DNA sequence: GCATGTGTTCTAATTAGAACGCATG
DNA sequence: GCATGTGTTCTAATTAGAACGCATG
């Protein structure tokens, strides 16, 4: 599907990260080798920003709010070779009674990374190559479902972030990477049960964890919602070290800005799951330069 | 886009979604009336469209939308009709060597609020231009427009008070309208009658 | 002086930690190289004693409550080859208006480690190796002062922080470690000044910052209390693991039990500046097993 | 500590912290009638006091630590009094080798508060014995005692409790402290 | 068969902040 | 010559927590 690179041919990668969140596709181009030589990312939350300067010290260009990027900014700040990100789901996810639906509220940011993605295409006659790619619930209308690929020219792959993490992820994922619909597999290094993402004296009541949103009911499990971990013989709620590997996030990555536990929940709750996007970005090691 | 001659102007080859202008265009004289293959396609629900059924369709030299009137008939969101208008609009798009005059419009009949309108602008590249279309004793007609036609872009129209023309959407609760913005197109393609 | 022990005699180290706090004795013994054979913390405060357990795996003997530990305790748990401690200053220190001497409140802990230590020094005709150490704050009493160095027998040393780190932390150090009077020495890690403490992105106001109490109103400088860093242009408070590296902890090193920014700050606080031990606790390395 | 041949028992040298019993220890023969300071100590006030004072001012056999009679006549707080004993009582103990018995006290006339005596008999390793002197018509004389004397701890006195107790803490020694130094009677030499 | 969910919300705890304090180089 | 301090307290913002929601394999 994609014409082949020689490995001299192979340039640093720039990437364009839209809601970036907390720097996530940074950090899973990073943990992969890949040399990232821009990173361009648009995020609005300040504690989300926090994290993405402060744990990759700098290498991220951020450039507020998407809707105030304009095509002549993708043609300064371009060309990108990779364009990624994940719309805000409150009006989207089944979770939430009130979803406004993909036109209203909050889902109409779709169509800015849709926007956003045709202004940074290659144009006819570009033959060098160019990857993107697109997260969102699977909890999603089915209108909504079939807009996005309507939109996008393209039919999502699901990955469960359950056959590579610790915890229920389902989403879906449009994109053009090498290989999306490949069986997922898990690596040696991944936390596959609650227990080995939990800390010293710790211990899991379950092998695997519902699906972690952003406040703290969905730590609870199951029809009782009985806390997750035992410690000294009494119930307890995961910790924040503890949600971050259940995520394949480094240890303390979101230690920042004196964020507590909600807050640091709050942006782990609408995060990736990084051992999922690590085996999305796998491809592009044969495209770009690593060292 | 420089004109062109008169012995080589072709007639338009025009799509025109969520409400058929057929009846506006042949009075203007852009359509034969004869009917060989119909040169104006009309598609009110696009949701199932794809690129290649638009391809297909053959090359068109106008795109047009159009929000629905002020009334019940909305059964979709607002913003649905500018989404759809923009995706479509870009399969519509022939080469880059332009082999003949391209031109777009969408029209909106007071129907999308200002986080709406700011959205069309941003996706469309271009803040729209309002057709006062109302005579000393009648200020019946008003829509907005967006436009790559020059002379839509280019000529003074008599300018308005906003404020009070929101009143005028909801105190409402054709020539001159748009069709006096038709106009300017005759000069790139044939006229009929 | 204790005569000098050759390397091959040399034995771990079995240390009594009353007060133990958030382990600091054993991170700095352990930094130091140290081979610890036993560590028996006496803590009360249970995310102090989540610290220890958490960031050193379990081999911390943890013994609640000091008033319980009995004279079979000692000799049971021993023989000790040292005891460190310092007791609440809650009672003691000027910082308090309402405080109630070393003999009422909290103060009266203090006589536990002087009651506990007798117990733990090897009896007449065992001359084996035995140190000892105690701390705590400068703004006391005379009288407490005086009577504390009755019970100990020995008159305190006062060692500052801010020598060795970014911070002003005066505090009285009563024991027999070797040469607890010489100068303190910087070293090469550690980090003097502020701007060293802070995360990336950040901007330090002054060199030095006051001495950190449980309380926020501490980070504030100064006559006005202005806050003690800029970043992105705005002002802004010390993060928790600004804190920790300030107080030379590692990084992270409070990142437990869903701590917030007062829980963090309230264990640091109260707790010893590392470097300063690593200074008293370093010429231990001559008496005891290190690897 | 058996007991010593009547032949042997040398006279007592005692220490009294806060409280001069030399009154009271003489009246029950142990101290020379005249001229022989050599076996009382005395020293009110000890914040000043080290050990090699202690040591200096001969062995002793008998360390007597007592708190304020009652009366709001007290600059010290309850607990400095056992703080402060238990200070010296460790200075003036002799080597591990007994070449003589060796005996402590302390009595208190109902001024510490209870978490004053759990930390008090924590301290002395022993919860303290009281001792009543009660003749129906009188209730006068209560204190608590932690010591090392075999004899003042066995004896069953007579069990009253602390509520009467604090009868007489709503009222906030020739008989009854005198039957308690009797059986040091045993161990030294007795003056007639 | 019925447990499930990249959230909104309202309320009950719970914490963050500033005043407060004064002997002392 | 004033600024400083291993903290207590009471208030005002905080957040933590559980209820709410229901189409769907
Ligand atoms: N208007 C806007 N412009 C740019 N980012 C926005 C935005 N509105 C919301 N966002 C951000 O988009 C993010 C969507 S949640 C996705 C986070 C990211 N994919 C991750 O891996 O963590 C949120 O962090 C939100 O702060
Ligand atoms: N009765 C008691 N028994 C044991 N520990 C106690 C105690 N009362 C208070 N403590 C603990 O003693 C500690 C004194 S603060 C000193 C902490 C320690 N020096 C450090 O380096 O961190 C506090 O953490 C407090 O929780
Ligand atoms: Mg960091
Ligand atoms: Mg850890
Ligand atoms: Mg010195």
């Amino acid at each position: 599907l994609y014409p082949a690179i020689p490995a001299a041919r192979r340039r640093p990668i720039r990437v364009l990260s839209l809601f970036d969140g907390i720097a996530t596709g940074y950090l899973v181009l990073k943990e992969l080798g890949i040399k990232v030589g821009k990173y361009v990312a648009s995020e609005v939350c300040e504690e989300s920003i926090a994290v993405g300067t402060v744990k990759h010290e700098g290498n991220i260009k951020y450039v507020n709010d998407v809707r105030n990027i304009t095509k002549k900014n993708i043609e300064e700040w371009g060309p990108f070779d990779l364009v990624i990100g994940g719309s805000p789901c409150n009006d989207l996810s089944n979770v939430n009674p009130a979803r406004k639906g993909l036109y209203e509220g909050t889902g109409r940011l779709f169509f800015e990374f849709y926007h956003l993605l045709n202004y940074s295409r290659p144009k006819e006659g570009d033959d060098r190559p160019f990857f993107w790619m697109f997260e969102n619930v699977v909890a999603m209308k089915v209108g909504d479902k079939r807009d996005i690929s309507r939109f996008l020219e393209c039919n999502p792959v699901m990955i469960d972030a359950i056959k590579v993490s610790a915890a229920h992820r389902a989403r879906y994922f449009w994109g053009n990477l090498p290989g999306m619909n490949r069986p997922v597999i898990a690596s040696k290094n991944d936390k596959l049960e609650l227990q080995d993402c939990l800390e010293y004296n710790r211990i899991a009541k379950l092998k695997k964890v519902r699906t972690i949103t952003t406040k703290s009911n969905s730590i609870k499990q199951g029809k009782n919602q009985l806390f997750p971990v035992v410690m000294n013989g009494k119930e307890d709620v995961l910790w924040c070290t503890e949600l971050e590997r259940i995520f394949g996030f480094p240890v303390h990555y979101t230690d920042v800005s004196n964020m507590g536990r909600g807050a640091r929940q709050k942006l782990l709750g609408r995060s990736w799951s990084v051992p999922v996007i690590r085996h999305l970005f796998a491809p592009l090691k044969d495209y770009f330069a690593c060292e | 886009f420089e004109t062109v001659p008169v012995w080589r102007r072709q007639p338009v080859r025009v799509l025109s979604l969520f409400e058929d202008i057929k009846k506006e265009l042949t009075s203007l004289g852009f359509l034969e009336s004869g009917s060989d293959p119909g040169q104006l396609k009309h598609v009110v629900d696009v949701t199932d469209t794809v690129r290649k059924d638009v391809e297909e369709w053959g090359p068109f030299d106008l795109v047009y939308g159009a929000t629905p009137p002020l009334g019940h008939t909305c059964d979709r969101p607002p913003s649905w009709y500018l989404f759809q208008f923009h995706r479509l609009l870009q399969y519509a798009r022939p080469k880059p060597g332009s082999p003949r005059p391209f031109f777009w419009m969408f029209v909106d009949n007071l129907v999308l609020n200002k986080e709406d309108l700011d959205v069309a602008s941003r996706f469309l590249e271009m803040e729209p231009v309002t057709i006062p279309d109302v005579h000393g004793g009648s200020l019946q007609n008003a829509v907005r427009v967006w436009s790559n036609i020059p002379a839509i872009r280019s000529r003074h129209w008599a300018l308005v008070s906003e404020e009070e023309l929101s009143l005028l959407a909801q105190n409402k609760q054709p020539t001159k309208l748009v069709k006096n913005c038709f106009l300017p197109l005759r000069e790139y393609f044939k006229y009929f009658s």
